[PDB]
RNA sequence: UUUAUCCGGUAAAGCGAAUGAUUAGAGGUCUUGGGGCCGAAACGAUCUCAACCUAUUCUCAAACUUUAAAUGGGUAAGAAGCCCGGCUCGCUGGCGUGAGCCGGGCGUGGAAUGGAGUGCCUAGUGGGCCACUUUUGGUAAGCAGAACUGGCGCUGCGGGAUGAACCGAACGCCGGGUUAAGGCGCCCGAUGCCGACGCUCAUCAGACCCCAGAAAAGGUGUUGGUUGAUAUAGACAGCAGGACGGUGGCCAUGGAAGUCGGAAUCCGCUAAGGAGUGUGUAACAACUCACCUGCCGAAUCAACUAGCCCUGAAAAUGGAUGGCG
RNA sequence: ACAGAAACCUCCCGUGGAGCAGAAGGGCAAAAGCUCGCUUGAUCUUGAUUUUCAGUACGAAUACAGACCGUGAAAGCGGGG
RNA sequence: CAAGCGUUCAUAGCGACGUCGCUUUUUGAUCCUUCGAUGUCGGCUCUUCCUAUCAUUGUGAAGCAGAAUUCACCAAGCGUUG
RNA sequence: GUCUACGGCCAUACCACCCUGAACGCGCCCGAUCUCGUCUGAUCUCGGAAGCUAAGCAGGGUCGGGCCUGGUUAGUACUUGGAUGGGAGACCGCCUGGGAAUACCGGGUGCUGUAGGCUU
């Protein structure tokens, strides 16, 4: 099947990542980067809340597959199938290869051991620095102790050590979060769905105009 | 029967124990190099410079007196 | 950095005159350290982290000790701290019962490495400040805290064991 | 408030042997002619000289000199280069002989050019060969690691005069 | 084994910068060199004719010939250790002027001016430079306010 | 090394900048579709998914790049240099250019160091190895392969118990002094300091760069913090009373009247009782827990975080912080 | 008009997203691309230099100079691509 | 770690998706030692040692009533055949 | 103030739209006899001078996109040297020096060269 991650666990080479000059790379095993209500709007789901690495190594295409369902599972259950939404922000892009096995059958008579020691693609892999978010999931401010608890448990799915921390942003934008309500009447931000349109004091008038109307 | 493939290990040790020297340079460095064109004209200019030898050395003479005299009006 | 006895020695510093500014600003820091020559370098350390001014771009203006104001009273030190264990980065506030502010720091050095192992290039002392005999915390420091105060010396342990290295009599531990 | 002068003149000490030593590094050594381990050569402070302490600051050990430091210096471990010799400067005749030329014309006058660095340093802190000092009487705190962080390399700005009694 | 093709590894070097791929501004070869002058080789993509070898690109050399649209040039090479004083012929397009060289001929004009005049003085004035000194003891004056007091901030958490 | 001055496409950064990947929604019959559902059909309505694109957003690139370092590579810092005067030309041109010559006129041109230049013969060598940092294969190697410097080979001495290569330091033969790296209970020179301040007790203690041993995970073992709690309107804990009524509530009946499970789902007596934490009972009961009381008199509680010690922790001639301890 | 996602015609947008015999990489717009007319600089001849480098060859290339020409009003360009 | 199996019930016994290790009784990799040769498979015999315990002594667990049986602990004393 | 001819540096000059252009010029414009070229006087070549600023061009305008520059991001990321620093390791801290890039905020929007006009 697959070595333990024990031998991925270092970011030893130069990421490799799928191209024309890599080719017949096995399909990544995480597909599904974001679950719950992706329906949802910034105005009914302020908590941040994120789960933050702390060392600069690998995750596997399959550990970011099981961290993501055992919050799932935590998740629609003390919140709802609609009390929440959860992000993967570690798409496994490097792709991680194999020396094929040095495969022999009985005993042996011959492997030729190291010439052309270049191996095939066996997976993929995500490449994290310090301080770097791996998952984040937005609730209500109720339900804060949820967040920690789902991702206390999707730890349990992935090497080295991660904190866990609840943002000072609303949901899943890039603004302080003691700001939002502030910034919205008055309309230095518009909500798009999910995410909110930052809109200046540069455009055309009649880009305002339509605003403040 | 493998052996090692390369490598500038401690060369550079080696080419500066001698102390690596910046080419030593004269004056009067050789023409060779320079378009025929120029030299085919200037072995010209410096063959018959003697021919016009006694307008120099009797304008020589004029400003040698013409500044023995600004010397000595000086004085 | 290293110890010894810590001093405090204060440190006032500008970032030295361009054309386009011709009166910077002036900022005193309370550093605090074994001597002059590393006090004017954890200056450096600390300036270099809170404004964009580099010991080339800048001068030291003023370095001279201040030395305790009251030396033989006691005081209640509370200082507050920040450091870096193995982990992460923490924030800390610590007591000390000391009768002079430099020598509370000395203490409080002497313990972040008896107590988290952390050395003195992992350590930031915010701010210390004396305080009252309320507002204090910590029980260690708040027990003394009181007028009748009383202790024997139980378990009165002979140093001099090697003033007579061979004696009759066996020591005594009682006094 | 006062900022006092920069200061001129620094007095350079080296720490550390010589083996396991960088290519720049030992240029640099051998112009301020810090060659054997453990002597010490007056360098006029300058934006040059200041920048090539920068790069050689893990081997040596330098500092202002205060002027008992610089007598000190001169008269017990004092030798001038006379027709490329180190030659104990024991008469006066011996400066004279060598930097008459400049003004300087006894012990004394050596002592000028070289604690008010004045226009004839390059001579003067020339024709004196590289004292050499004893061991420091009483142990260094660290060769390895800088003042600053409790060794014993780099600049010490005055603190140099400590290290120059025990080193004497 | 990497391959000796004379134009390796340039797929950086003489790329045309940035909003430049085009016609080549006329000044560049409308200044004149004479034998002597000195010069900084830089390769450039969109002449190809008479290109130098990236090894002088970004070197400086001296000027002996100059042909009709070309420029001999004698710059210096190093060849594990000794140095070798070689000439190339490079056409204009690959060439500048380098004021390396005219720093000084303006510390000279100013410098042979300076010793002219003071002459009839006979005060003797520092033509020589002379590295930036020590700072020399002045005095800061605070007026009215005390310094700013400044304190480590207390570490969180940002993420 | 400064002072000028060119050269650079790596680290980093960016991808709302190209190229290449790629997530999400909002926006769009853009286009169009393939299924649908409501439509005979209808850009009709409502969906949907595909592909595109209008503002956005998540994450990437060694063989991508707007940007863009650090270290680094060139030159230049004058006498072979400037400034005048004049001759020569088959080149160059409306004239002049340009170069070459002769003749005069003028000196320390950044810091620091050191005597420099040049020619002959020529032995040995052309298996290399190690370490910091960078780095290519490989899972990894005391593995294979590069860079940069340093070593070892070619080289002893002090130190690391022992030991090529680590730390100090490089050896003419000696007397005195003093150090470095290391040390200073005993082996064993040196603490036979009236040394500071703490931490920890191990039925497997711990005890020093290379180096020779351990992980996730735990542990009211003890010590510090961090944050949030609770409280003289008397808590916490302990010992006493209730824990009900509207109510076989509703779904589920196979039994769930509070309780295998779920939508839920609030009032009355209120002091307080959740249409319930569980024990269980086919279901209750009975018991109990939240919640609230009775008694007591002041500090208590919870989640995290780190230090040390414990768990995790299993190998073979008896046994190795060097030993003793 | 037959004519449909594709023939042909016309306008608008079009920094290169095409093209430049081939691998990629650079370079290229009243061009180095495409279409025409005229052609043989793919010719004869010394040297100098660059590239691998020992700073030897070979290959390949860069500037010139001397002839004979091609082309264009011409400046120029051209001794294979 | 824990989604689940175990009528009910995560953890009596188990345990997916993941993840951290030990071990040198497997095979590999590697080529440091030996090519002026270390006798290169098994079986026979004989000793000793390890515990990653199959039995027996003492025990705690069970979806342990008894019987039987799995799980675990101190444990290598003595056994382990024709 | 401005244009025309030939330009240098090549967006502070571009692009999108909006407004105003006195006189000289630039242009649109009117013809195909000759020169020349086309399937076509559409372009190119030529002979013109009846009209008009409709457009190019010039000049402005836009909380305009772009570019050009500053600030912030940030002494952050990264890095030259250094240690018998930390850490099982990944990595991390400090000492000695150098020091970036977005998003986000500001400001600017062609400078001139020679020769000729016009505003006499
Ligand atoms: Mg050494
Ligand atoms: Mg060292
Ligand atoms: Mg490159
Ligand atoms: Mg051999
Ligand atoms: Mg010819
Ligand atoms: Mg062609
Ligand atoms: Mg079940
Ligand atoms: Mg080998
Ligand atoms: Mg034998
Ligand atoms: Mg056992
Ligand atoms: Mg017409
Ligand atoms: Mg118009
Ligand atoms: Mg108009
Ligand atoms: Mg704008």
């Amino acid at each position: 099947g697959r070595r333990p991650a024990r031998c991925y666990r270092y970011c030893k080479n130069k990421p490799y990542p799928k191209s024309r000059f890599c080719r017949g790379v096995p399909d990544a095993k995480i597909r599904i980067f974001d679950l719950g209500r992706k329906k949802a709007k910034v105005d009914e789901f302020p908590l941040g809340g994120h789960m933050v690495s702390d060392e600069y190594e690998q995750l596997s295409s399959e550990a970011l597959e099981a961290a993501r369902i055992c919050a799932n599972k935590y998740m629609v259950k003390s919140c709802g199938r609609d009390g929440f939404h959860m992000r993967v922000r570690l798409h496994p892009f490097h792709v991680i290869r194999i020396n094929k096995m040095l495969s022999c059958a009985g005993a042996d008579r011959l492997q030729t051991g190291m010439r052309g020691a270049f191996g095939k693609p066996q997976g993929t892999v995500a490449r994290v620095h310090i301080g770097q978010v791996i998952m984040s999931i937005r609730t209500k401010l109720q339900n804060e102790e949820h967040v920690i608890e789902a991702l206390r448990r999707a730890k349990f799915k992935f090497p080295g050590r991660q904190k866990i921390h609840i943002s000072k942003k609303w949901g899943f934008t890039k603004f302080n979060a003691d700001e939002f309500e502030n910034m919205v009447a008055k309309k230095c931000l518009i909500p798009d769905g999910c995410g909110v349109k930052y809109v200046p004091n540069h455009g055309p008038l009649d880009k305002w105009r339509v605003l403040h109307s | 029967a493998k052996s090692k493939n390369h490598t500038t290990h401690n060369q550079s040790r080696k080419w500066h124990r001698n102390g690596i020297k910046k080419p030593r340079s004269q004056r009067y460095e050789s023409l060779k190099g320079v378009d025929p064109k120029f030299l085919r004209n200037m072995r010209f200019a410096k063959k018959h410079n003697k021919k016009g030898l006694k307008k120099m050395q009797a304008n020589n003479a004029k400003a040698m007196s013409a500044r023995a005299e600004a010397i000595k009006a000086l004085v | 950095k290293a110890s010894g006895t810590l001093r405090e020695y204060k440190v006032v510093g500008r970032c030295l005159p361009t054309p386009k500014c011709r009166t910077p600003p002036l900022y005193r820091m309370r550093i605090f350290a074994p001597n002059h020559v590393v006090a004017k370098s954890r200056f450096w350390y600390f300036v270099s982290q809170l404004k964009k001014m580099k010991k080339s771009s800048g001068e030291i203006v003023y370095c001279g000790q201040v030395f305790e104001k009251s030396p033989l009273r006691v005081k209640n030190f509370g200082i507050w701290l920040r450091y870096d264990s193995r982990s992460g980065t923490h924030n800390m506030y610590r007591e000390y019962r000391d009768l002079t502010t430099a020598g509370a720091v000395t203490q409080c050095y002497r313990d972040m490495g008896a107590r988290h192992r952390a050395r003195a290039h992992s350590i930031q002392i915010m701010k210390v400040e004396e305080i009252a005999a309320s507002k204090c915390r910590r029980p260690a420091v708040k027990q003394f805290h009181d007028s009748k105060i009383k202790f024997p010396l139980p378990h009165r342990v002979l140093r001099r064991q090697h003033k007579p290295r061979f004696t009759t009599k066996r020591p005594n531990t009682f006094f | 408030f006062y900022v006092p002068a920069e200061p001129k003149l620094a007095f350079v000490i080296r720490i550390r042997g010589i083996n396991g030593v960088s290519p720049k590094v030992r240029k640099v050594l051998q112009l301020l002619r810090l060659r054997q381990i453990f002597n010490g050569t007056f360098v006029k402070l300058n934006k040059a000289s200041i920048n090539m302490l920068r790069i050689v600051e893990p081997y040596i050990a330098w500092g202002y000199p205060n002027l008992k430091s610089v007598n000190e210096l001169i008269y017990k471990r004092g030798y001038g280069k006379i027709n490329k010799k180190r030659i104990a400067l024991t008469d006066n005749a011996l400066i004279a002989r060598s930097l008459g030329k400049y003004g300087i014309i006894c012990m004394e006058d050596l002592i000028h050019e070289i604690y008010t660095v004045g226009k004839r340093f390059k001579e003067a802190n020339n024709f004196l060969w590289p004292f050499k000092l004893s061991s420091p009487r009483g142990g260094m705190k660290k060769k390895t690691t800088h003042f600053v962080e409790g060794g014993d390399a780099g600049n010490r700005e005055d603190q140099i005069n400590r290290l120059i009694r025990r080193m004497n | 084994t990497n391959t000796k093709g004379k134009r390796r590894g340039t797929r950086y070097m003489f790329s045309r910068p940035f909003r430049k791929h085009g016609v080549v501004p006329l000044a560049t070869y409308m200044r004149i060199y004479k034998k002597g002058d000195i010069v900084d080789i830089k390769g450039m993509g969109t002449v190809q004719k008479g290109m130098p070898h990236k090894c002088y690109h970004g070197k400086t050399g001296r000027v002996y010939n100059v042909t009709q649209h070309a420029v001999g040039i004698v710059v210096n090479k190093q060849v594990k250790g000794k140095i070798l004083a070689k000439r190339i012929n490079v056409r204009i397009e690959h060439i500048k002027h380098s004021k390396s060289r005219d720093s000084f001929l303006k510390r000279v004009k100013e410098n042979d001016q300076k010793k002219k005049e003071a002459k009839e003085k006979g005060t003797w004035v520092q033509l020589k430079r002379q590295p930036a000194p020590p700072r020399e003891a002045h005095f800061v004056r605070t007026n009215g306010k005390e310094p700013e007091l400044l304190e480590p901030i207390p570490y969180e958490f940002m993420a």
